[PDB]
């Protein structure tokens, strides 16, 4: 065994090894593993993931027109933003001018994805973390009505409906067919909400399964289906008329009408539903705030994200904000440039790919996805990992850093950087959260926090889908209607060569799409996604990513039983196809 | 009264299929899974992980030998020993032969399990090979699609549970109710094909009329699926609707037929 | 002045005369007038069809197969009524058989009409006769909550959404703008609900309203659309395919799925929000269990319907049972025959047409209809009406009569039939319902008791629709698809001259069309529609109809404000395009 | 704010126009009267009756003289006085043109106000009269179809509100955005019709593959909505995706163009 120091932590991986693989209710393929010393408290964490697909090769050689529909198959979860980056990276290089409609509508999209994404994460994926579904059939219906009227204005709060859903669960449970709720963590003492709130949170799980199928519509009116909708280099294909021959054949007021009934029914169960849920589970498991901080007291990176003037992607235009702090001094908020070398760089030295060096960091223009699988001793063989070895090659993700730094992205990164950068929003917002739950503002560095963010961003999300849709209208009221710029379609116009970058924040964080063309086609294409730095493995200099950060130092109750390491996993939605493409 | 047992299972893939199947519009997905099925393990929305998801599937697999349904997504890679994909610490493809010899059918979600999809197109970097060509001593129904639509998917779900059998396929295994005609012999556009009435640039008059997409890549008349009929998301819209041609999704190798910009 | 006796009334016309024209939340045009004494209680009671069409006129010469189409736009709130009434009797005269799927669609399109037409009338049409809107303003919304969850299991009742129901309506009326609240009766004495019953009901109202749109979808599967779906002579257009190519073209598994997520959402909506309510207004309005009786104690009609043996419209075969009930024996439920020329004839004595002797009563194969606007005598002029002479010609609609009795149908007709022959499931539910109510089985006979009625067909017809909808499935499983049947579709295979009975039981009471088929065209078609029996005109004897005899010896509060005559009028559900036709 | 006062009368009709608005989707109808609009005078849906429906007509009308909008549902009978349709004892033609000479514009809805409907077919034995034949000094904008599609009233609803402006019409007063163009040049069956591909008799094979309805009648050909794209009722289905030719509903004199089951 050995230790050695970095960023505040003792990585020592003596004692006992955990393993967790597969880790589920996530996407795709991860495996965990982790060491416990005499007091079940983790003293390392190893970040795996388990797939690759290799969207970067597959690239090479396609029209640029194209790349949007490839890459949006990076993922059916955050479905979409990869097509935006692309659309956008394409712009970027060609040097594309897309009219304002085309910007609004992409808005919109991501907008409707950031309500949809993080709607289903917070009760299908990370929700059984914290509601103990098997304990809702101890519930007295009448006290799980009281409990949910004290909550919310939300109408569905009877004791008939809660003794409906009660009575629907023990039906499911009674001949031994648990399905998705057979052989789970129930009754470990982690779990800490009382019965009624158990009943209360599954009822709204059920409801939110539901639901989310409507928040997609937006998606299916503009881009014609979901998951992955369609989207065009040079604007979006939805073309409108609104008051002209042939409006039947195009986005007309009949389609806005039902974006706008969308819109309304998102905002008002987000608001209603998911908010009061996500306030519950702090109030009920506050000593979260205390768990799982990892990086996010360290370093946090945000690109940026909603550029409200059209085609312009600096400060005063993105809505969602970007910058970096580092080394813990949220006083000095840095811009993040995309194209400098010495900023963004991916490192393999301990992932399962090939460089010239492996001790040198490759900047996305200068990127290389060479696979190369090459597990060394994992103390079975090559097709029979039983243990990682996490002192070489241990992952299928890339490692990216910034500035050589070690950085957390996502919902609770951006809350922490527009909070920093004086955001007057984000400030009232998070303050007035976290005296809600009588905690101080550090308790948001957390894995309670990166929840409590979440819920947050897609109450802000939908508040901006309205704010968009409203745009659009303007437009449309003064007579612009145009949704694509054709000028620069033509191969013929495009310079010989050029490059781009496409940026975004995804639900997870952080999104690059670092693109070449040369002669028509794609020379290099390189991507660099949320998850892939949350999951990193880590660098020459031995520093951790934010994954593993985040376990260090986690009590277990249960070895056995990994509820907290899947809580805090959970709680960064791990994206595993988005972080290996 | 007991519900027919399924195990789902993902190789190489993004999911999309699982994000159609939970977007059905009737029956819900809630529905399907308390009333009609019992979905007994899936790694998108199970509560166990690690050893306890092992135990869950090996348990199942073993006390309903014969009597589940597999339903996979995604595909395996032969590329390095199978492991560009790794679940329990050893390639995906022989969790997917456990998998697929207790099962009494399989169905093949998507163009990935189907076909290979986005991986399996040039150059294929990691040999992602359609579940077909891996397990041969089974029926496979494939349902096609990037991904299929939601209401198809829960459509065949209930067909076969209600009806208690496999629905009749065509002779590459895809069901003849959904997948027996091609887009562009029900696309509502159709009039303006034969009229020689077509887009040619994004955005122009004709494209604000809902003119054909064929001079701008409609992949609709060599695809078939129910997008033009059945449509997506609650029948709310379909690719051509929304004034972006057809793909060709649900098509093997559509991928590699050329810019999906340059005509059939 | 003149005073005569009928059917224990005494007709007395001297006094104060009230006029009611236009009567509102009714379909169509109606004028009411009534006398009423010192007392302020109605001593005569007419009732006026204000409109007429003459679709009977308009068929002549038509092709049989077309004539669904015309006389379905009879009415489009009863939509699809008078279509099947029309296939069923052309099918009738030209001796065609449906297969099964057909008949169990034509029965699922009349239940789903039967469920969507009483909801809508309970709350839009007849709901604030009972419930004081602007009263609900003063609710406390706990209070609120507190009542309906004491009533029902539906979820919907927060205190929450009480207080967001009661905020709109304070909104709606806060810049003077009450539009269909304008000038109401609000604060009325008869108004008896409490404040938090108003809010439960009028956020019920809008619940309603809403969901309506719903029930209809299983119409537009199966008829394309709604209102004014298709029909044709011989079954249904719709074809199924399950499992073969091209079921993309028609009735699939994917549209069947559709209809029963359809039914489940509409039998709960009528058990546990329309079921409640209903008995809550019963619980509130108990004196009204003896007003309105009107001949419901005396003499009522169904001719039956939903035949579950496809094309045996015999009593085996009639889900709804068929009868008549006449001198307020309900011992004897005598058998109706549509052919027999004693049973139905219409009289025109006291209707605005012309027939060779007025004093007798032409069965429908004998049937005239040729208008001819007459008042006479009126106070006022003929195009300037103050008053009505009712001892002349009064009215647009013609008088039913059924072996010379004057009768009430709709649903309370037919609870009080299908009672007496001893329909088990009939029995269950009345007994049950009055039983809850602490009254005796004769207080359904009644205003109050047509509005039960109403809601226990309601619940009837949706547990019906799970009954077909298994039925048509059970045969699909068995590989029995057909739909039509088309042996005798083209006229040179029908006879040259035959004529057909049409029959059913719409949403207001029994049905019938007579076609009279020769060389090929129509030659007769003569349409007797429920209002055409309840809002009848006089006979030769002065035998009143079922809607001025419920209002005889009513009671009214404030004789300048109808609520007591749109109340019972209400009761019946009047349509008035149907019964002019 | 203030929202626009709209009167909506009532000729000789069945009710189906005011029926189809309440179908509407989005807006739901509830919304439409409660936030967009301020709905003044309908018989179908107020409270008061009689003199206190009286007394609420002549408030509107006075109080919004050349400020409300003036909706008609149904037609004028000129047979018998105008007598066939009586309201407050008088020939309904006069309350249509007193209504109509306060209002600022006048919606037309359905084929019974626009043109005359079914019972204006022959023999038309009441001698109903559309409306633009009765009143000639009043915009009136025509949204036929018996009746028209929900979610094309309410479209045209809240373009109306919107905006702040009638929609661009026809040379026959219908807004083009929904009628613009014809049935069968939006029809998802037009593939069969190409191809010659029909029914021919009901429920044959062709009719189980969705085949073209042209031989058993459909009016598609000459017919201008938007049920072939729009649909009905939340998009779920039109007359011809269930399997029923258009009858032509949406024209002037369709009852009269001989039979539904006769060609073209
Ligand atoms: C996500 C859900 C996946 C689909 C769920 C499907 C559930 C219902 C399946 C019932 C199917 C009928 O089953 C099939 O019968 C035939 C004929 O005897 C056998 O041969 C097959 O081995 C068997 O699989
Ligand atoms: S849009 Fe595509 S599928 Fe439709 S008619 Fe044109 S080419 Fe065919
Ligand atoms: S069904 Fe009617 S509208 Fe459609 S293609 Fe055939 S003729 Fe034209
Ligand atoms: N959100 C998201 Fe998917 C990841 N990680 C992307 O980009
Ligand atoms: N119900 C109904 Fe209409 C009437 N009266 C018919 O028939
Ligand atoms: Fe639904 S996993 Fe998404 S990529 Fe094309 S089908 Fe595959
Ligand atoms: Fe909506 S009233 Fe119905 S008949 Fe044809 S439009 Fe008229
Ligand atoms: S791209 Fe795919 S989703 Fe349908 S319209 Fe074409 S098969
Ligand atoms: S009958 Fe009418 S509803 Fe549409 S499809 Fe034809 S115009
Ligand atoms: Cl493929
Ligand atoms: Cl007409
Ligand atoms: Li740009
Ligand atoms: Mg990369
Ligand atoms: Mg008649
Ligand atoms: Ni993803
Ligand atoms: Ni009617």
């Amino acid at each position: 065994s050995t230790q050695y120091e970095t960023q505040g932590y003792t990585i020592n991986n003596a004692g006992r090894r955990l393993v967790v693989d597969p880790i589920t209710r996530i996407e795709g393929h991860m495996r965990c593993e982790v060491n416990i010393n005499d007091q079940n408290v983790i003293t390392n964490a190893v970040s795996c993931g388990t797939m690759f697909r290799g969207l970067e090769i597959i690239l090479q050689g396609r029209d640029p027109r194209d790349a949007w529909a490839f890459v949006e198959r990076i993922c059916g979860v955050c479905t979409g933003v990869h097509a935006l980056a692309s659309v956008y990276a394409i712009e970027d290089a060609i040097g594309i001018k897309v009219p304002d409609n085309a910007n609004i509508i992409r808005n919109i999209m991501l907008a409707t994805l950031w309500c949809h994404d993080h709607l289903v994460h917070f009760y299908q994926l990370a929700g059984m973390d914290w509601i103990d579904v098997l304990d809702a059939l101890k519930a007295d219906p009448r006290k799980t009505s009281e409990l949910a009227q004290s909550l919310s204005s939300w109408p569905k709060s009877s004791p008939g409906y809660f003794f409906d859903v009660q009575n629907r669960l023990k039906k499911f449970v009674e001949g031994g067919q648990l399905g998705i709720f057979r052989n789970g963590y129930w009754g470990h003492p982690q779990y800490k909400l009382p019965p009624e709130a158990n009943l209360m949170g599954f009822a709204h799980y059920l409801e939110a399964l539901d639901f989310q199928r409507e928040i997609v519509k937006i998606h299916a009116v503009f881009g014609g289906k979901n998951p992955h909708p369609n989207w065009i280099v040079g604007g979006m294909p939805c073309a409108i008329n609104i008051d002209e021959s042939g409006a039947v054949g195009a986005v007309n007021m009949e389609r806005l009408n039902l974006v706008q009934s969308i819109i309304t029914r998102t905002a008002d169960f987000i608001n209603n539903v998911m908010i009061p849920d996500a306030l519950a589970i702090g109030q009920f498991n506050k000593p979260w705030s205390e768990i799982g901080t990892g990086l996010s007291d360290k370093c946090v990176l945000s690109y940026g994200a909603f550029p409200d003037i059209a085609n312009d992607f600096g400060e005063k235009s993105l809505l969602m904000p970007g910058g970096a702090v580092i080394n813990g001094d949220f006083n000095n908020v840095l811009p993040v440039d995309l194209v400098d070398p010495q900023q963004v760089q991916e490192f393999v030295d301990h992932a399962w790919y090939r460089y010239p060096n492996d001790q040198v960091g490759r900047h996305p223009f200068d990127g290389i996805t060479d696979p190369w699988y090459n597990p060394g001793d994992v103390k079975g063989s090559d097709t029979n990992i039983q243990q990682l070895n996490e002192q070489e090659r241990y992952s299928w993700i890339k490692a990216p850093r910034w500035r050589g730094n070690a950085m957390e992205v996502g919902p609770l990164a951006r809350t922490l950087i527009a909070y920093h950068k004086g955001d007057a929003a984000t400030v009232e917002s998070v303050d007035r959260m976290m005296s809600a739950l009588n905690l101080p503002l550090s308790g948001i560095q957390s894995t309670l926090g990166r929840i409590l963010c979440r819920a947050h961003e897609a109450q802000w999300a939908a508040g901006k889908l309205q704010y968009f849709f409203d745009k659009l209208m303007t437009n449309l009221k003064n007579g612009n209607l145009a949704t694509a710029s054709t000028e620069k379609w033509e191969p013929a116009t495009w310079p010989t060569e050029c490059r781009g970058v496409g940026f975004t924040e995804a639900p997870r964080g952080a999104l690059g799409h670092w693109a070449a063309i040369r002669d028509g086609k794609i020379d290099l294409y390189q991507c660099v996604v949320p998850t892939t730095w949350n999951a990193s493995p880590r660098d020459p200099k031995g520093q951790i990513g934010a994954y593993e950060a985040a376990l260090m130092n986690t009590k277990m109750a249960i070895p056995e039983q990994p509820l907290e390491i899947l809580r805090t996993l959970h709680s960064f939605d791990p994206c595993l196809a988005c972080s290996t493409h | 009264k007991p519900r027919i047992p399924v195990v789902w299972i993902h190789g190489l893939e993004c999911t999309c299929c699982t994000e159609s199947f939970i977007r059905s519009a009737h029956p819900l997905a809630k529905d399907v899974i308390l009333s009609l099925i019992s979905l007994d393990y899936d790694d998108t929305l199970m509560a166990a992980a690690g050893t306890q998801a092992e135990e869950v599937f090996e348990d199942i697999i073993t006390q309903y030998n014969g009597k589940y349904i597999l339903a996979v997504e995604g595909n395996p890679p032969l590329g390095e020993q199978g492991m560009f994909c790794i679940s329990s610490g050893r390639p995906f493809i022989e969790k997917l032969k456990r998998a697929a010899a207790g099962a009494s059918a399989i169905i093949a979600w998507g163009t990935c399990a189907s076909w290979g999809c986005v991986q399996a197109a040039r150059p294929n970097p990691t040999q992602a090979t359609p579940i077909d060509k891996v397990i041969t001593d089974k029926p496979i129904i494939k349902v096609p699609g990037c991904p299929p639509i939601p209401d198809v998917m829960s459509a065949i779900i209930t067909y076969m549970v209600t009806f208690d059998r496999l629905p009749d396929v065509d002779r590459m295994g895809r069901p003849l109710m959904f997948y027996g005609q091609r887009i562009h012999d029900k696309c509502y556009r159709r009039a303006h094909f034969d009229a020689g009435e077509f887009v040619q640039s994004w955005d122009d008059d004709a494209a604000r009329k809902g003119y054909c997409l064929y001079k701008m890549g409609c992949k609709g008349p060599t695809t078939y699926n129910a997008c033009s009929s059945t449509r997506w998301n609650d029948g709310v819209s379909f690719p051509i609707q929304s004034g972006h041609g057809c793909l060709g999704c649900a098509e093997n190798g559509f991928w590699d037929r050329g810019s999906f910009y340059s005509r059939v």
